[PDB]
């Protein structure tokens, strides 16, 4: 469980990290980088990384907004 | 006649509806006039709760190559559509509106689709563009507005885009605005994938009734105080992003003239370059208008309470 | 406080008067806050005072309503004596008449209107007078200039009034002046924009023409 | 006389441009179908909480004439009400609005029918064919008062507020700037300066006020009103606002500035049909 909560925060700090010294997508452009950046870690697994990635709109920190999930907090 | 507009014929419609003159070109339709009261609920609608993506549809008619938009209203959204599009129990809404509005009055029938961009411009995205070309088969013609809530505080006024799009597989002609806008960089990207698949119309406003009705009442409530300085335009954001949009399309528009200049016999870049020559210097008079009126209530009331006695 | 004492004052002088009147006027002119004496002016008793055998007060009085520090000080043997209190309620009348007649005031106004010596002492009457919610302004030491946003007025009773309809009938007017300048000028657009129009269905006819003869 | 006499106001009642807008769009419509200004009759919905009425929407109503009587198709008011409780819940239903001058012998039978639907009903009378400034909308509540024995409900005039958002004074502000801007160019500065015109025109009644007062006051009246004329005179020497070099300085210096924007304007419009001249000189009589 240590090391799986390790790895779940190690892809977040990847994802952030990458994501703020690049730009962003619209439907399935930026998946494709995280999943690059993370081929050498491990499966990319599009569904948990498609779940999380929506997780974060309740927040900002580029977010997608409630009303229609296309609009991020740049 | 300012009312003359307001007259609705209905066998006139029935005729144009009967002709479908749009099936002849495709840029058949190039104005867009909308009501002062469709305008203020459409601009209403979106502001709603700040920055809410909403959506409607518009009421109104045709004539000649021109659309008309008269009223609008909203459709039910349980959960902010957690279903499928932002209808879920729209049919029998609408329904029961139409009836309802044919009763009291209204016999204006849908003419369009109006939907708001919080904060990243008037255009239409993947999803509406083929809204829109879906709006163009069912309900023959159909009119996609956007509105900006957010642009209208940092603009200060911004204006209600009117789009009509081309069917599959149709080229513009030539047919080249070179209009800038402000697009976010997540959104950026599918505007300049989509942006030729549609066209701009222009968008007026009839000085009618219902628009002077508004202009007197702010004016005789909140803006009745005609001081507050006098030029929030002194601020030299607006301008000056308008002055330096202004540089740059003449600037493009010299650069393609020049290299036109070689190619003998090229109608197309003749007609587009001078639309743009055109359509930047009504921006600049448009500009000009402006700050000719802040300075002529300037120095009236200057003039006035300063040295009057 | 300042109204609820003159109005006390007031109902006072409606019954005592003679001795005592003076004694209310000593203390009003002693007492902080009233910077307007136009309502003791028009109680009877004060003239009763005037047709009474004692008018140094009366005098006094009529100077703080409508004199100013230079006339005192011309008057300095034919008024009673006055406190500190007394004197700094005169020369603030006479500041705030000196802002009203003109805004930005010059130290060199300041210091001939009102014996000011010294320049500092000019400085803590001007911050006495503005602390005490008499005049807004500011202050310009460089240019030596007192620019005064507001200040308060004086007492109009006898003379006064005439310069008041007529500035208010000048300022009707100049408003009446600029109503007709507007409607000019929007009937002049009126004129353009029908010009501009007239102007143009001779295009469409002038067009319309060539239309049916070709 | 269906105007009570002596009776406040109970409540606080809150209005909304979007009201308005609505009424004037009813007037008007039923205006163009109908030739002369036919009456209009709506409904008003809002929040309410307590003694304090914020009307925020209004809507259409439809309604037959028949015994010369104005009959509302309730039915028709409660199906639209369903309607409406699909789109907006928090809104509830207010009173009715019409469109005429003083109130007439059949507005009261309507008002009477909307009280028999609801608790306590606010009545509202648009005038479109006013002349003077002020607003011709005026909200009435109902009351009971015992004429010649008989319990007859009449008006009694509330003193009603206009409130508003950030949102509906930047939108409707942006309506005012688009009324600034005419078809091509209908009317431009004729709004700007008629606009200027009403605050003028606002100052000079007050100015009126204080003149007659003072010219009362010298032969009547109160001899001295104390801080008031006083403050009067006070504002008559502060009429003449003093100007210094600095002042006409910047004064000047923004005129000229927009003065030379105003001239490269007239340059931009100029060139512009300069090239639209060139463009069809070139195909007048030029080649290639
Ligand atoms: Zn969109």
């Amino acid at each position: 469980q240590k090391v799986d909560d390790d790895r779940k925060h190690e892809i977040e700090a990847a994802i952030v990290r990458i994501m703020k010294s690049r730009k962003k997508m619209q439907h399935n452009v930026l998946v494709a980088e995280v999943t690059q950046q993370l081929k050498a870690r491990f499966l990319p697994s599009p569904v948990v990384i498609k779940k999380r990635i929506e997780g974060l709109i309740e927040r900002e920190y580029l977010a997608r907004t409630p009303e229609d999930r296309k609009v991020y907090t740049y | 006649s300012i009312d003359e507009i307001y007259k609705y014929d209905k066998k006139q419609q029935q005729e144009i509806l009967a002709a479908k003159p749009w099936t002849k070109d495709h840029h058949y339709f190039k104005y867009c006039k909308i009501s002062a009261l469709a305008l203020l609920k459409m601009v209403m609608h979106a502001r709603s709760g700040g920055n809410l993506e909403v959506m409607g549809l518009m009421l109104g008619k045709v004539d000649g190559e021109t659309m008309i938009i008269m009223d609008s209203f909203a459709l039910p959204v349980e959960g902010t559509e957690t279903r499928v599009n932002a209808q879920a129990a729209a049919y029998e809404y609408m329904a029961a509106y139409i009836e309802n509005a044919k009763q009291v009055g209204r016999l204006e029938n849908a003419i369009g689709w109006y939907h708001s961009h919080p904060g990243y411009g008037c255009w239409l995205s993947g999803i509406d563009v083929s809204t829109q070309m879906l709006n163009q088969q069912f309900q023959e013609p159909f009119v996609a507005v956007v509105i900006d809530p957010t642009r209208t505080i940092s603009a200060g006024k911004v204006n209600l885009g009117a789009f009509r799009t081309y069917p599959k597989g149709y080229k513009p002609p030539d047919e080249g605005p070179s209009e800038y806008q402000t697009i976010p960089l997540n959104k950026i990207e599918d505007f300049g994938v989509h942006c030729k698949q549609y066209y701009a119309l222009e968008v007026s406003y009839f000085k009618s009734s219902l628009d002077r009705k508004l202009l007197e009442l702010l004016w005789n409530k909140y803006w009745v105080n005609t001081l507050s300085s006098s030029s929030l335009l002194t601020n030299a954001d607006y301008t000056t992003g308008q002055v330096f949009d202004l540089s740059e399309k003449l600037e493009q528009s010299e650069a393609q003239l020049g290299r036109g200049s070689f190619m003998l016999g090229l109608e197309t870049h003749d007609r587009k370059s001078e639309d743009k020559l055109a359509k930047a210097t009504r921006d600049s008079c448009k500009t000009t208008i402006e700050a000719i009126h802040g300075l002529m209530s300037q120095v009236i009331k200057d003039k006035l309470f300063n040295q009057i006695n | 406080p300042s109204s609820n004492l003159l109005e006390q004052f007031i109902l006072l002088a409606k019954g005592t008067s003679g001795s005592a009147l003076t004694a209310l006027i000593s203390q009003v002119l002693e007492a902080p806050g009233v910077y307007v004496f136009g309502e003791l002016l028009e109680l009877a008793n004060v003239q009763e005072l005037a047709e009474g055998a004692n008018a140094a007060y009366l005098q006094l009085l009529n100077l703080f309503a409508y004199g100013t520090y230079p006339d005192y000080i011309a008057n300095k043997e034919s008024l009673p004596e006055l406190s500190t209190a007394q004197q700094n309620k005169l020369k603030h009348l006479t500041i705030v008449s000196l802002a009203s007649r003109m805004k930005c005031i010059p130290y060199s106004v300041l210091l001939k209107d009102l014996e000011m010596r010294n320049l500092r002492e000019l400085e803590d009457l001007i911050i006495e007078a503005v602390y005490t919610d008499i005049i807004q302004g500011k202050l310009d030491q460089r240019n030596q200039l007192l620019e005064v946003d507001f200040c308060i007025g004086r007492d109009i009773r006898k003379k006064d009034i005439n310069n008041i309809v007529k500035t208010l009938h000048e300022w009707c007017d100049g408003c009446e002046a600029v109503l007709l300048g507007i409607e000019q000028q929007v009937l002049r657009a009126n004129q353009y924009k029908e010009n501009h129009n007239r102007t143009q269905q001779q295009v469409e006819a002038e067009v319309t023409n060539i239309k049916k003869t070709l | 006389s269906v105007m009570a006499c002596g009776v406040t106001g109970s409540v606080s009642v809150a209005l909304h441009p979007l009201v308005i807008l609505n009424i004037s769009d009813h007037w008007i419509r039923m205006r163009s179908q109908e030739g002369r200004p036919v009456q209009v009759i709506g409904a008003l919905i809002g929040k309410q909480e307590g003694r304090n009425i914020e009307v925020m929407n209004s809507f259409e109503l439809l309604s037959h004439t028949v015994e010369e009587k104005i009959i509302i198709d309730k039915e028709y008011y409660y199906t639209k009400e369903e309607q409406f409780k699909q789109v907006f819940k928090e809104l509830e239903f207010l009173g009715w609005y019409t469109t005429g001058g003083p109130p007439d012998p059949s507005d009261i039978h309507v008002h009477k029918q909307v009280c028999e639907i609801i608790e306590s009903p606010l009545f509202l009378k648009l005038n479109p064919m006013t002349k003077h400034t002020d607003l011709p909308v005026s909200v009435f509540e109902s009351v009971i008062d015992i004429i010649n024995g008989e319990a007859t409900m009449l008006f009694a005039e509330l003193t009603y507020t206009l409130a508003t958002e950030e949102a509906e004074r930047i939108g409707v502000d942006h309506v005012a700037r688009m009324t600034a801007t005419g078809s091509g160019e209908n009317s431009t500065v004729a709004e700007h300066l008629i606009a200027q015109h009403s605050a003028i025109k606002m100052l000079h009644s007050r100015v009126k006020l204080i003149l007659e007062y003072v010219k009362a006051s010298e032969a009547g009246e109160v001899p001295f009103n104390h801080e008031i004329l006083r403050e009067a005179y006070a504002l008559c020497h502060c009429l003449p606002v003093l100007s210094t070099d600095k002042f006409k300085t910047d004064f000047y210096d923004q005129c000229n500035d927009v003065g030379l924007m105003a001239y490269l304007g007239t340059i931009t419009k100029t060139c512009n049909t300069m090239n639209q001249f060139v463009n069809k000189f070139n195909v007048l009589y030029d080649r290639q």
